[PDB]
C-alpha cells in the first residue's frame, strides 16, 4: 500500500466601501481642506 | 524621555494682519535613538547649522561619516513636510537655523561594561534665504569701540 499525506487546507463592509472612497489629496491643491465647497 | 521637539510642530499661531510681515515658516524635525555617539554627529550637526537645505544635502553627501546619510534622510524628510504639511511654497526656501544632537537611551552589555550608544539628531528648518554671515569687523569698529570705551570712564570714587 501507498499513503501521501492529504492536501488539508486547500464589519467589513463599511471599512471597504469606505476604502474605495479615498478621494486622495489633490497635488494640485496645496493642503487646502476639500471640503467647503467655496 | 522627553519628546517635545515632535510637539513643536503643533502650535497654531494667530492669523496675521495685512499691515504686519509675513511670518516665516518654522519646521521642526527630529531622528531618535541612532546607532551613533552623539559626539561624532555633533560635527555632522555643526557642519549644517546656517546652511541652505541644498547646500547641506550637498555637503552631507559627500561626507564619509556614517551620521551623514542618517542627516541627510532627516533633512529629506523635513523638506518634504515642509512644502506639504507647513505650507512652504518653495523647497529651496529653507535653511537649518538649529542642527543638535543629544544623547538617547544607551544600552550596558557585559564584556566589563560597556556602552552601546545611541543618539538624537534635532533639525529645525526656516522659511527663507540663509542670513548672512556676520562679517569680520573692521578697524573702524574696533577704533570706535575704544572711543567709547574710554568717553564712559568716569572719575571713580569720588562726589
Amino acid at each position: 500500500q501507498t499513503f501521501t499525506f492529504p492536501d488539508l487546507f486547500p464589519l467589513y463592509s463599511m471599512l471597504e466601501e469606505e476604502r474605495q472612497q479615498r478621494q486622495s489629496s489633490d497635488p494640485r491643491r496645496g493642503g487646502v481642506p476639500s471640503w467647503f465647497g467655496l | 524621555i522627553s519628546r517635545k521637539w515632535e510637539k513643536k510642530n503643533k502650535i497654531v499661531y494667530p492669523p496675521q494682519l495685512p499691515g504686519e510681515p509675513r511670518r516665516p515658516a518654522e519646521i521642526y524635525h527630529c531622528r531618535r535613538q541612532i546607532k551613533y555617539s552623539k559626539d561624532k554627529m555633533w560635527y555632522l550637526a555643526k557642519l549644517i547649522r546656517g546652511m541652505s537645505i541644498d547646500q547641506a544635502l550637498a555637503q552631507l553627501e559627500f561626507n564619509d561619516k556614517k551620521g551623514a546619510k542618517i542627516i541627510k534622510e532627516v533633512l529629506l524628510e523635513a523638506q518634504d513636510m515642509a512644502v506639504r504639511d507647513h505650507n512652504v511654497e518653495f523647497r529651496s526656501n529653507l535653511y537649518i537655523a538649529e542642527s543638535t544632537s543629544g544623547r538617547g537611551q544607551c544600552l550596558k552589555r557585559i564584556r566589563g561594561i560597556m556602552e552601546k550608544v545611541y543618539c538624537h539628531y534635532f533639525v529645525k528648518l526656516v522659511e527663507g534665504p540663509p542670513p548672512p554671515p556676520e562679517p569680520p569687523k573692521t578697524a573702524v569698529a574696533h577704533a570706535k569701540e575704544y572711543i567709547q570705551q574710554l568717553r564712559s570712564r568716569t572719575i571713580v570714587h569720588t562726589l
